[PDB]
């Protein structure tokens, strides 16, 4: 027999999730930032010295 | 008529203690005029 109106009325009772991620993880790559990059056509290369 | 003698009211709350407890209280009556002028009928089963 609740009588009390206590100071909580939502008939909405919905949760109060969040609206964002906290992803956190490095994704820099200086080094092949820096390298550079060139197109082959087989598996198996070769360079001379 | 339907006799109504005290409005819902509250009492002195608030001693900054377990309230925030409401209530509706209402002090009502009934009243007919003439008794012989109305009628009641009820159900019948025998005799």
């Amino acid at each position: 027999n609740p009588t009390l109106f206590v100071s909580y009325d939502q008939n909405g009772k919905k949760l109060s999730f969040a609206n964002w991620i906290s992803v956190l993880s490095p994704q820099d790559t200086p080094f092949v930032s820096m390298t550079g990059k060139e197109s082959i056509n087989q598996t198996i290369f070769s360079w001379q010295t | 008529t339907q006799m109504v003698l005290r409005a819902p009211k509250r009492t002195e709350l608030a001693k900054d203690g377990s309230y925030e407890k409401w209530m509706i209280e209402m002090e009502v009556g009934l009243r007919h005029r003439n008794p012989y002028a109305s009628g009641v009928l009820f159900t019948a089963a025998g005799k």
